[PDB]
């Protein structure tokens, strides 16, 4: 993720 | 804290620094490492992604990279600019939660003695006509962030009603402190003069104001 | 494009913190996980959860689970957090963020501002706002500071512009200090062309939105 997002 | 992080690390201007953040196969080993910097006053700000991308806009000087249960942000030619909190930041699969790490605090060294400068202003008419009466006392732009402040009413010590804040960091690397006086109407039409004497490293600077 | 949460205040112990995230710039039903993220006196950042704009799912972290949730509305394209049974230990700085596009030059993601939440028996109180102007002999140099003096407030924060946001070179605002009485106060100042304080005129800025009060002091001679 760009950030904090999907975890995978 | 499952992302373990030096508290503190410094280094020389132009020189290159690394910055360590410590997990386990529950985290680092398996998804992917997120690198923040936070400076004074303002939101954490995306330097690195999924271990080691770097968005559009951070200075190419920041460059991330991770291996088994490690992780590391490298700083080159390193900068005054540069100092700031830097957090990482992973997803732990047996905490089932997006982590950040305990945060290190980066200092760039060999910055400059700077002396405080320093303002003071007497009470407000209108606070007076409330039979009220605050010295303020504003110092800023002094390095290193270490300051005493302390009153003074003709020639003696003042010993009660100072309140004065811990430094803090400006924008510029430089520190901020402020002290207030709280007296009545009475107490400052009562003495001739009131001073601030700011100490700094060894050094004073004061200022004086009068009813 | 564009995070902005509500407004910042205080919540009583064992109550609910409601918060609101307004977005523009951007659907919230974009493809996008909207988060909130606090940080506490002391720095520690903690991720509370998020909810994915396409479909409405949520992540909470665990601890969290039976106390937060997460909501969107499609309407006001803003989403929401609900936080309750809150204790001192959920006094905190609190932002909505959103994970980056996905393509090479991306900015990276994207943070509102952060609202302070404080949670306390304690009551709410609103500044007095005094003007300082300066001492004669300052006005003899070649710049003047002149200020703005916000006392006796809680809780944090107090924000100040000057003139409306119009000046902003020789602004500077210090940080509040947390008086014995519990109370906080703060000082703004600008420095100023000594030759313009007749022309001029000054007037400070000064929001706490905790107590729903704002006030626009003029800065006189």
């Amino acid at each position: 993720a760009v950030g904090i997002g999907a975890v995978f | 804290f499952v992302l373990a992080q030096p508290p503190s690390v410094s280094g020389a201007p132009g020189q290159r620094v690394t910055l360590s953040c410590t997990g386990s196969n529950s985290n680092i080993g398996v998804n992917y490492v997120q690198w923040y910097q936070q400076l004074p006053g303002t939101a954490p700000k995306l330097l690195i992604y999924e271990n080691n991308k770097r968005p559009s806009g951070v200075s190419d000087r920041f460059s991330g990279s991770q291996s088994g249960t490690s992780a590391s942000l490298t700083i080159t030619g390193l900068q005054s600019e540069d100092e700031a909190d830097y957090y990482c930041q992973c997803y732990d699969i047996s905490l089932g939660a997006h982590v950040f790490g305990s945060g290190t605090e980066l200092t760039v060294l060999g910055q400059p003695k700077a002396a405080p400068s320093v303002t003071l202003f007497p009470p407000s008419s209108e606070e007076l006509q409330a039979n009220k009466a605050t010295l303020v006392c504003l110092i800023s732009d002094f390095y290193p962030g270490a300051v005493e402040v302390a009153w003074k009413a003709d020639g003696s010590a003042v010993n009660a009603g100072v309140e004065t804040t811990k430094p803090s960091k400006q924008s510029n690397n430089k520190y901020a402190a402020s002290s207030y006086l709280s007296l009545t109407s009475d107490q400052w039409k009562s003495h001739k003069s009131y001073s601030c004497q700011v100490t700094h490293e060894g050094s004073t600077v004061e200022k004086t104001v009068a009813p | 494009v564009q995070l902005q949460e509500s407004g910042p205040g205080l919540v009583k112990p064992s109550e609910t913190l409601s918060l609101t995230c307004a977005v523009t710039g951007g659907s919230i039903s974009d493809a996008y996980y909207w988060s909130w993220i606090r940080q506490f006196p002391g720095k520690r950042l903690e991720w509370i959860g998020y909810i994915y704009g396409s479909t409405g799912g949520t992540r909470y972290n665990p601890p969290l689970k039976n106390r937060v949730s997460i909501s969107i509305d499609t309407s006001k394209n803003q989403f929401s957090l609900k936080l309750r049974s809150v204790t001192a230990a959920d006094t905190a700085v609190y932002y909505c963020v959103r994970d980056g596009v996905a393509t090479i030059e991306t900015t990276g993601d994207h943070w509102g501002q952060g609202v302070l939440v404080t949670v306390s028996s304690a009551s709410t109180k609103g500044p007095s706002v005094f003007p300082l102007a300066p001492s004669s002999r300052s006005t003899s140099e070649s710049t003047a500071a002149l200020g703005c003096l916000v006392k006796d407030y809680f809780p944090e924060p107090v924000t100040v512009s000057w003139n409306s946001g119009s000046l902003t070179s020789g602004v500077h605002t210090f940080p509040a200090v947390l008086q014995s009485s519990g109370l906080y106060s703060l000082s703004s100042v600008v420095t100023v062309p000594s030759s313009s304080l007749g022309t001029q005129t000054y007037v400070c800025n000064v929001n706490h939105k905790p107590s729903n009060t704002k006030v626009d002091k003029r800065v006189e001679i």
